[PDB]
């Protein structure tokens, strides 16, 4: 069924699974026309398909040419997502195919189920966590490859860099959600936190900086404070009065 | 006009014949139903007074033999039987008529209701849905499950309706996933009409038989089948015009006959609202929309 907090450890078990997020597939800028009407201009997008146990990020770039001459693009985009995920599954060896695919938005359930009819044993499931994968386009290297694409293209990244050499995937997924949530809530400030020390760099083959274990603790604390600071600004709440239990609940969920 | 005599009525029971019904008391001198119109299928159905869980009955066509009802005290139900001795049967019927021991099928001359509900229903098709080849009539009851229900458990006692499943390989062509899911015309016209049913008359006959089993027996799987066959048409952008006009007539008479107090259990809100207000055919069912809005405006 649906994936929620009652089963976080299922994410990191040895059954292959993928999260699919379609929030950046169909992207537009809205602008005025010479006559004063409004029109949209599509820009390149991407499907975010992630194995949460291994960090594998299969980033299918959606080039604006796929929308040419098509109607009802927001609806088409769900079916295009499902078509591309189905094609990825078929392209993988049997032993690498997922046993479950978890969609971040319930509107993806029927499109994906229909495209996966040839795979009756692959469970298609929704989830109840509000996951910030939309902020994937706030990661500079992913945004760059998407915007530069001149044709459909699939690109691979480890979204965990080399973190699994030192931490478990549960902690890595927790770290990723805190980072992405921070980038979604205040992108400028989150990037300042991540990049304000010139001596800590991003390896050519990585997405995030090469922090030591102690530096990651500091970074994670600064991301929580940012999330808490934006919370207080949004809701006109004085954050000084908040207890540790109150702060944990706000950031979690 | 034909006759279904009863040997007797040893248990108190509500007897249905098509859309009509009447109460028989325990050991009342009741000996059957006369003046049954030739040319249509009919259904004779039962609900026992002391146990309303017993809802069951028999589809039959008097052109295919001489049928009678006899209570079986071992199996505890009224059973349809065929009499092969024609002179014996005529002799029995004449004595019962002479003694006025039979109710008359109470049809009004203006009234085309039964024709309108059974226009496309044939006994030969009923006997393929309800498999019991040694009899020329077909038993149905409230509890019988459909082949589809059993996939998701005695096979000999199933309703073999045509399986319709919108998220199935049968319904969706590879390479046309979005097209076929959002516009079911392929599945309706090529898979179902051309391929399985052969023509719209056979499709409508199964739809009408499913509705009647839903209403007369409180059969849930039949109700599912009726709604699925409606939704398949309404969710197709391309349907022959004569089929849409006939569907409108079929549904109008079904909604007209439904007991107002069973509407909450025989009508699926999602399907009807989708069909009448969102589907491709939302503006093609004028008579059905009018009766639904005036009779059951709450469901919508
Ligand atoms: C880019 O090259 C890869 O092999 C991708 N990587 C993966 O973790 C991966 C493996 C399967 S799908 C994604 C690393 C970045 C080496
Ligand atoms: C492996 O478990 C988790 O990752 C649980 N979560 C967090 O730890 C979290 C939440 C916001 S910032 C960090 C999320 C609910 C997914």
């Amino acid at each position: 069924g649906a994936m929620n907090s009652s089963n976080y450890a299922e994410l990191f078990n040895n059954d292959i699974k993928l999260f699919v997020d379609d929030t950046n597939v169909y992207r537009v800028t809205v602008h005025k026309t010479f006559e004063g009407n409004v029109a949209t201009k599509a820009i390149n997008g991407c499907i975010f398909t992630l194995n949460p146990k291994t960090g594998h990020l299969f980033l299918k770039i959606i080039h604006t040419s796929v929308w040419a001459g098509q109607k009802r693009l927001s609806q088409l985009a769900k079916w295009k997502t499902a078509e591309e995920v189905s094609a990825l599954v078929r392209s993988l060896p049997k032993e690498e195919q997922p046993k479950q695919i978890i969609v971040t938005r319930k509107a993806m359930l029927d499109p994906l189920e229909v495209h996966m009819l040839d795979f009756p044993n692959i469970a298609i499931r929704p989830t109840e966590l509000r996951l910030p994968f939309s902020a994937a386009m706030s990661i500079d290297k992913l945004s760059d490859v998407v915007m530069k694409a001149t044709e459909p293209q699939m690109v691979l990244f480890n979204i965990y860099d080399d973190w699994l050499d030192r931490i478990s995937s549960y902690t890595a997924f927790s770290r990723l959600t805190l980072l992405l949530r921070a980038l979604k809530t205040n992108e400028e400030s989150a990037k300042m936190i991540l990049l304000s020390d010139p001596t800590i760099t991003i390896k050519s083959y990585h997405l995030w900086p090469s922090f030591t274990d102690e530096q990651w603790i500091t970074i994670e604390s600064q991301m929580r404070d940012l999330i808490l600071t934006e919370y207080g600004r949004k809701y006109n709440v004085n954050i000084s009065a908040l207890t540790q239990t109150e702060i944990k609940d706000i950031i979690l969920g | 006009m034909n006759t279904v005599p009863f040997t007797s009525a040893p248990i108190e029971v509500t007897i249905g014949i098509d859309q009509y019904s009447f109460n028989v008391k325990e050991n009342q001198p009741f000996h059957g139903i006369k003046d049954i119109p030739i040319g249509h299928v009919h259904v004779i159905h039962f609900q026992h007074a002391d146990n309303s869980s017993m809802r069951y009955g028999y589809w039959f066509d008097c052109r295919m033999g001489n049928f009678y009802i006899q209570y079986d005290p071992k199996d505890g139900l009224y059973k349809m039987m065929e009499e092969r001795d024609g002179a014996k049967f005529e002799n029995i019927v004449h004595n019962f008529k002479e003694r006025q021991m039979m109710v008359s099928y109470p049809k009004i001359d203006e009234d085309d209701t039964w024709y309108n509900l059974t226009e496309f229903v044939q006994m030969d098709k009923i006997r393929k849905i309800v498999r019991k080849d040694e009899n020329q009539f077909s038993y149905v009851d409230s509890s019988m499950t459909t082949v589809q229900e059993n996939e998701l458990s005695d096979p000999a006692h199933s309703l073999n309706y045509t399986v319709i499943n919108f998220k199935s390989r049968e319904a969706i062509r590879p390479g046309h996933e979005m097209e076929d899911f959002l516009d079911k015309s392929y599945y309706l016209n090529t898979v179902m009409l051309q391929g399985i049913f052969k023509n719209s008359s056979n499709y409508f006959g199964e739809l009408q038989f499913a509705f009647l089993n839903a209403m007369f027996f409180g059969n849930y799987g039949s109700s599912l089948q009726w709604h699925a066959m409606i939704e398949l048409i309404c969710s197709s952008a391309t349907v022959p015009k004569h089929m849409l006009d006939k569907l409108d007539e079929i549904l109008y008479y079904q909604i007209k006959t439904l007991p107002e107090q069973y509407s909450d259990i025989l009508l699926n809100e999602r399907v009807w609202n989708i069909c009448l207000y969102s589907s491709f055919q939302k503006n093609s069912l004028h008579n059905t929309e009018k009766i639904m809005e005036n009779k059951y405006p709450e469901l919508l």
